[PDB]
């Protein structure tokens, strides 16, 4: 009666237990793909992030100067 | 009883003396345990019948679980978290068995000791020997795992114990 009226069977737990650990470890290689990936793009900068300002060439006027030579 | 496998549990066919009264006093034992059993058995062998009709009333039954084999330890890759889980909860299932198949072997070696008497020394060598085998391989599977075991660890102690055992059987053969 008690097994009956407050509680489940092995398998729901079992179950919930396969998927949270799936959930968990999933986020555990995510963490540290997450962290290499972070050490390539600062090291190299040839992706999104570290992206850092550099002269807006729009800016350079590009006519006579009075000069030849520029 | 029913209620026991014999074979698991068994018993010698017990073999018991019959009266022989050399004297024709009577033995106090004889007229008490019948006074007993006319004042106690009877009386609780009917309230059992009782009992046991109102049981019989309502029967219903329960069953026994039967779980499945699954991949162990061994072929489980080095990360697959589900495969490890599954492995882990047979392991620990296979341990909780051994242990009670230990203590199955201990039982039957304390039977024996009480029942054979003061000859339990000679008597009882069939039971010492096979506690002595079964505690040698619980022993080789799960002696000094300490706490936090687990199927790895018992695998890389079996791993460790089977290369040991590989160089020696090698030194042997090139001795
Ligand atoms: C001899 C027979 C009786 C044996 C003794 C039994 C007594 C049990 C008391 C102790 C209970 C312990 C806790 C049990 C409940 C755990 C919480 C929850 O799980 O229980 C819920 C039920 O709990 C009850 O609804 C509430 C219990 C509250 C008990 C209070 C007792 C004392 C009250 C005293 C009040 C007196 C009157 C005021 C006087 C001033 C149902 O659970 P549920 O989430 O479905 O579980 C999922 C699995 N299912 C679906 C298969 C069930």
């Amino acid at each position: 009666w008690i097994a009956r009226t407050f509680y489940d069977g092995p398998e729901k737990n079992y179950e919930k237990t396969m998927a949270i650990l799936q959930i968990e470890a999933e986020k555990a290689e995510l963490r540290l793909k997450e962290l290499e990936v972070r050490r390539l793009m600062r090291a190299r900068g040839d992706g999104p992030w570290y992206q850092y300002p550099t002269i807006d060439k729009a800016l350079i006027d590009h006519s006579p100067k009075t000069t030849p030579d520029n | 009883p029913d209620s026991w496998d014999k074979d698991v549990y068994p018993e010698p066919p017990r073999r018991t003396p019959a009266p022989a009264p050399q004297t024709s006093l009577p033995n106090p034992v004889t007229y008490l345990t019948k006074i007993f059993d006319l004042l106690v058995d009877r009386p609780v062998t009917l309230a059992r019948e009782f009992i046991e009709q109102q049981h019989a009333k309502n029967r219903y039954y329960y069953y026994h679980r039967e779980f499945r084999r699954v991949p162990d330890i061994t072929e489980c890759e080095e990360k697959d978290i589900l495969c490890m889980f599954e492995a882990e909860m047979q392991w620990r299932r296979d341990y909780k068995v051994d242990q009670e198949i230990v203590n199955i072997i201990q039982e039957r070696l304390k039977a024996c000791q009480q029942r054979e008497g003061e000859s339990y020394r000679q008597n009882c060598a069939k039971e010492l020997e096979q506690f002595t085998q079964v505690s040698k391989a619980f022993q080789d599977r799960y002696s000094d795992l300490g706490a936090h075991y687990s199927a790895r660890k018992c695998l890389a102690k079996q791993k460790q114990r089977m290369l040991a055992e590989r160089k020696a059987a090698k030194e042997a053969a090139a001795a």
